[PDB]
């Protein structure tokens, strides 16, 4: 016999992104080639699968640093990041192939579905 | 505030 | 130009609460009168105008552990925090007073709006 | 997805 409040996750996820812009709390640097990208683990590992492995290994909760494979896009990785916090996917023509290639490795399913009906259509 |  | 994915907030809050029920990266204990509760300081603090303030403290913001003011129940706080990880609030006739008292506390604005609204229709 |  709960209320709900519609607006309440909207704006849990608006308050987690402003503490990222501001660094608060952030507890894990993620390594992509040369650029670093500062994160909440829990945040990751509510919106990837990938994260939520390596954050729920017994050795790998305790560490402050990540590198990620050296395939992997840091533009790719930043849209990805963004719409973590956001809810907003920044697509493009010229970075669809290396948003899904990230969203596949980072195991982001919703993701990869827009991007191959995106695809699909051009 | 909604009945859910 | 960007597109939004509009379940993305929800999913992200729903995984949150099954890390919390699991108790991973949990990072604050609350004590509230006998009672304790683990949650993390992120969500608290997106959701509470006093954990935000408490946890942005450059001394606060390391503790592992917070005591409520002794006035507090339990009841009331654990509702809240359900309500914090689920957007919904287990409002009954036997609880409102504390809840409301609680969300004034925690400075949960949108909570206080509803028991004030809940209370002047009775 | 939606336009937002
Ligand atoms: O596409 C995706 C997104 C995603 C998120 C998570 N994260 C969780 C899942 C569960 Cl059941 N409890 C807690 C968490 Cl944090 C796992 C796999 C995937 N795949
Ligand atoms: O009723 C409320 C709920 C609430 C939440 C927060 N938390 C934040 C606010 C801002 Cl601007 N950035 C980041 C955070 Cl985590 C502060 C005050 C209140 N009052
Ligand atoms: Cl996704
Ligand atoms: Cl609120």
């Amino acid at each position: 016999s709960c209320i709900q409040f519609t607006r309440h996750a909207s704006d849990v996820l608006l308050n987690l992104n402003r503490l990222r812009s501001r660094d608060i709390l952030t507890d894990v640097v993620i390594v992509v080639s040369r650029e670093q990208f500062r994160a909440h683990k829990t945040v990751l590992m509510a919106c990837s699968g990938l994260f939520y492995s390596i954050f729920t290994d017994q050795l790998k909760c305790n560490l402050s640093v990540i590198n990620l494979d050296p395939e992997i896009n840091p533009e790719g990785f930043c849209i990805l990041l963004d719409f973590m916090y956001t809810s907003r996917l920044n697509l493009r023509e010229g970075n669809i192939m290396a948003v899904m290639a990230t969203a596949m490795y980072l195991q982001m399913e919703h993701v990869v579905d827009t991007c191959r009906k995106f695809i699909k259509a051009s | 505030w909604v009945i859910p």
